[PDB]
């Protein structure tokens, strides 16, 4: 496609297919001239044929195994996508056999291949986008825990707090880094990067904001009403930086 | 969740070969 494709893994997979679409029209219909004789395509068309009905084989599995209502509806139309590119390819091969110097057939080889890119490249971008999906959900998870922060007023209560919230943030911040890595996009890799570090290094900045709270009102005078505010910053902060790392996860040009 | 990726990379290299073959 036109676009860099969104993460290495869908980039490795297509991109050696869109380069070699651009030699064939290069090569053919919109390129020179080759009303040379395409030698019998009928045994790599059945091949692709029959890869294609492996994809979907896999992928209906994905889509009745699947608890993301988008990825459910999404896949089926690549489905079709695929399936329709599949059959101009196989009427290409027909034409070829009965004419190597078929015109009908040469614009179908070309509109078929880009079909089965276009069809591909929708269906893994169905996936990746239900993939990051569940990192937002591990991300809102975090942003729902840190606003009862707020609650925490006990000792007891703070340990019990950071029990949860430390494994949490782990959670987050290997998926954010291997989500990262994945990103064909530097700018977008490093506001990641930039808005992990932030709200990583903050964790330690609001568990000992929490106690100074906590240990402020188990104890008397007032020292109180400050403790409460950096501790609210912390909250603030970190929860707008997750909210933008919500915000880079969704963003793209397509590929 | 690899599984469909390894199915696309099939159908990928089935692609390329096609249009390999395709080269008069």
């Amino acid at each position: 496609a036109m676009p860099v494709f969104h993460t290495r893994t869908i980039e490795s997979i297509l991109e050696p297919v869109a380069q070699q679409i651009s030699h064939l029209v290069i090569m053919h219909e919109e390129g020179e001239v080759d009303g040379k004789a395409i030698p019998d395509l009928t045994a790599p068309v059945s091949a692709v044929q029959a890869a294609v009905s492996n994809l979907v084989r896999v992928g209906k599995e994905t889509v009745q195994t699947t608890e993301d209502q988008i990825l459910k509806r999404d896949m089926p139309p690549a489905f079709i996508k695929v399936e329709n590119a599949c059959t101009k390819l196989v009427r290409a091969a027909q034409m070829l056999q009965a004419d190597p110097y078929s015109v009908p057939a040469r614009d179908y080889l070309i509109d078929g291949s880009r079909g089965i890119l276009s069809g591909t490249s929708d269906l893994l971008l169905t996936f990746d986008e239900a993939e990051v999906r569940k990192i937002i959900r591990v991300c809102k998870g975090i942003l729902e825990y840190l606003t009862v922060a707020e609650v925490v007023e006990t000792m007891e209560d703070l340990v019990t707090y950071t029990k949860n919230l430390g494994p949490g943030m782990t959670k987050m911040a290997k998926m954010i880094d291997e989500r990262q890595q994945e990103l064909t996009h530097q700018e977008h890799r490093v506001m990641l990067v930039n808005s992990m570090n932030t709200v990583k290094e903050l964790l330690p900045v609001l568990i000992s904001a929490m106690k100074i709270f906590v240990t402020t009102k188990n104890t008397k005078s007032q020292g109180i009403e400050e403790a409460l505010k950096n501790r609210n910053f912390t909250v603030e902060k970190m929860s707008a930086e997750i909210n933008e790392i919500i915000r880079v996860l969704q963003l793209t040009s397509w590929d | 969740g690899r599984p469909l990726l390894q199915a696309a990379k099939g159908l990928a290299g089935a692609v390329s070969e096609l249009l390999r073959s395709a080269q008069p």
